[PDB]
């Protein structure tokens, strides 16, 4: 239950970008919107409040607005200092909660965008000897450093037993991430196929393994 | 509503205050006469004791500030034309005594 | 700068109660709203609730309301959070924040934040990892191979390959925490597509465990 934001927004230095935030009339429709900027491992800070007002220390390269049930954060003169995760937020006057958006990673493009290479490992024979089965989806050589990962078993979405790391840099300065589907051996053998689907910048790569 | 005592928050554009209300609105109440008493107003004394740039004092949810808009008014008596507000005007020694807090 | 410093246990067992404290400026605690907000690692923000410093006014996120209690101790300038019956889903960084709310205008936001504290929910005791090979299958110029380092506690684990003789194309991922309460990670390397020898060397100091695993076709 979150206001909807794009996972990734990016541009070369000095360019302008916008970040969308969509909700409904019981929140963004009727309430003021705030925006928060967070460097990972540090607390968020207030970037915009009362829909389009800037606190001290926030430059006028940043501007907020809203139209109906969507809001938007525009940034000009994109630069290193702006690289962060960005969250919108707004009171919901029907549910009486502050609702945050799903979050957008803003990247200043310092190198060629690049699609992910995906390798899916079925469970090892050693792990099946111990009655367990972890599928390991390894994702490498991508930029910018944002992916979404979905798993399926016989074509159906899998929710349980999934853990996924946050993309971080390889030694060649592209990004890698990892995702795991952890089953018992008996669960592994109960389906005909499994797939890891990786979404990056409008692309999807999907790898599949089959027990046996 | 009923005369009550609350801890107000300040707004200003000292950092114990929050930024000002983006949409201050004054709602009149048709008919409606309230007694104000200057000599027993615990909002007003905490206000001026706490005291460009203006500082507003504001009520949390569950309370409201009634404002006297009467042209006779000097702090004490029936007020015939009253408003409810979430904050006072920006204060830069009343009045000031045109305000009292009540609980909803 | 309004300084907020959150405190509490880094580790809590499942189904226990989590208790956190946020220390505040004296000249402001009583005359402001204060919220708790959390963020599971790698995920987004969630508002827990708020409480006026003097009221008499508390609002909880409806989905957590049954499990949540917020309190203000004006005397010791503490803003506190109790959360009962915690599960794997309550692992998060918890933040306190000064909150601005003009209820009649519909504006509610967080203008000063503390630094956050990590609370991990696990029943685990110290445990060394199992290490499993990630063998390459059968495009065909290069192949990825690896070691899955499974089910250890606490962090960290480190990995090298061929006792430090293989470093090119090595990548060792951050750990995940599974809902079992135990961590896992993987290390991978890309090589030419398999007559020569690859061994991952895994160290887990907390259990005093070292593991060498040969990765073969
Ligand atoms: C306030 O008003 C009354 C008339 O309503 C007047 O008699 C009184 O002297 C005034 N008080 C002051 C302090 O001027
Ligand atoms: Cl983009
Ligand atoms: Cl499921
Ligand atoms: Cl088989």
């Amino acid at each position: 239950s979150v206001l909807t934001q794009p996972p990734s927004v990016s541009a070369a230095p000095g360019q302008k970008v916008t970040i969308s935030c969509s909700g409904s009339s019981s929140n963004i429709g009727r309430s003021y919107v705030s925006w928060y900027q967070q460097v990972p491992g540090a607390a968020p800070k207030l970037l915009i409040y009362d829909t389009n007002k800037r606190p001290s220390g926030v430059s006028d390269r940043f501007s907020g607005s809203k139209s109906g049930s969507s809001a938007s954060l525009a940034i000009t003169g994109l630069q290193t200092g702006d690289e962060a995760d960005y969250y919108c937020g707004a009171w919901d006057g029907s549910l009486n909660v502050h609702i945050f958006g799903s979050g957008t990673k803003l990247t200043v493009l310092g190198q060629p965008k690049a699609s992910p290479l995906v390798t899916l490992f079925p469970p090892s024979s050693e792990e099946l000897q111990a009655n367990k089965a972890t599928l390991v989806c390894l994702i490498s050589d991508f930029y910018p450093g944002v992916v979404k990962v979905a798993w399926k078993a016989d074509g159906n979405s899998v929710n349980t037993g999934v853990e996924t790391t946050t993309p971080s840099k390889q030694s060649n300065n592209k990004y890698a991430a990892s995702s795991y589907l952890s089953l018992t051996s008996d669960q592994w053998k109960s389906h005909k196929s499994y797939s890891c689907q990786v979404t990056h910048e409008g692309s999807t790569v999907e790898k599949t393994v089959a027990p046996t | 509503w009923k005369d009550a005592d609350t801890t107000l928050f300040c707004a200003s554009d000292t950092h114990a205050c929050v930024p000002t209300d983006p949409n201050p609105q004054e709602i009149h109440l048709e008919n409606v006469t309230e007694n104000f008493n200057m000599w027993k107003n615990n909002m007003v004394e905490q206000m001026q004791e706490d005291v460009p740039i203006p500082i507003h004092y504001c009520t949390p949810a569950g309370y409201v500030i009634l404002k006297c808009n009467d042209k006779n008014f000097n702090g004490t008596g029936p007020c015939k034309n009253v408003s409810s507000v979430q904050c006072t005007h920006g204060i830069k020694r009343s009045e000031l005594y045109k305000y009292k807090v009540v609980q909803i | 700068e309004v300084q907020l410093v959150e405190s509490g246990p880094g580790l809590v067992k499942p189904l226990e109660t989590l208790s956190l404290t946020c220390a505040v400026p004296g000249g402001s605690i009583r005359r402001n709203y204060w919220s708790w907000i959390r963020q599971p690692p790698g995920k987004g923000l969630e508002w827990i609730g708020h409480s006026y410093g003097s009221g008499g006014s508390t609002n909880y996120n409806p989905s957590l309301e049954s499990r949540v209690t917020l309190s203000v101790d004006t005397s010791k300038n503490l803003f506190s959070l109790k959360l009962t019956s915690v599960t794997a889903a309550d692992t998060a960084v918890y933040y306190c924040a000064r909150t601005v709310w003009y209820y009649t205008s519909g504006t509610h936001y967080f203008d000063h934040w503390g630094q956050g504290v990590l609370v991990t929910v696990s029943s685990a005791s110290t445990k060394g990892p199992s290490v499993f090979p990630l063998a390459p299958s059968s495009s065909e110029s290069t192949a990825a191979l690896g070691c899955l380092v499974k089910d250890y506690f606490p962090e960290p684990v480190t990995v090298s390959w061929n006792s430090g003789s293989l470093t090119s194309g090595v990548h060792t991922f951050p750990a995940v925490l599974q809902s079992s309460g135990l961590y896992s990670l993987s290390s991978v390397v890309t090589v030419p597509s398999g007559t020569q020898t690859y061994v991952c060397n895994v160290n887990h100091k907390p259990s005093n465990t070292k593991v060498d695993k040969r990765v073969e076709i």
